[PDB]
């Protein structure tokens, strides 16, 4: 993934989960991205409520994404794999 | 007892 200042721009259906989260801008840096992220999971209460690094993103628009049914935010992986196919590097 | 956004921040400032 491309490093701090670069700009990206995201593809339609991840554009859409940012755009739940408050987004009002097409383009972004990676970090922006992921802040927009984690406001949709907090958002919609995906996280464990006991344990609060695993997300439960199974039957939401971002499981269909990451591909997974949950992930923990200390292994984050399945994010960045995904972010690497719905971001076009500009 | 972390937070979603305590622990997510980490991540997302690292």
């Amino acid at each position: 993934l491309p490093g701090e200042g670069t700009q990206v721009h995201p593809r339609a259906p991840l554009l859409q989960i940012l755009k739940v989260a408050g987004a009002q801008e097409e383009v972004f840096t990676v970090k922006e991205v992921m802040h927009y992220l984690g406001q949709y999971i907090m958002m919609k209460q995906l996280y464990d409520k006991q344990r609060q690094h695993i997300v439960h993103c199974h039957d939401d628009p971002l499981g269909e994404l990451l591909e997974v049914g949950s992930f923990s935010v200390k292994n984050p992986s399945p994010l960045y794999e995904m972010l690497k196919r719905n971001l076009v590097i500009l | 007892q972390q937070t979603f956004x305590n622990l997510w921040r980490l991540e997302l400032q690292n």
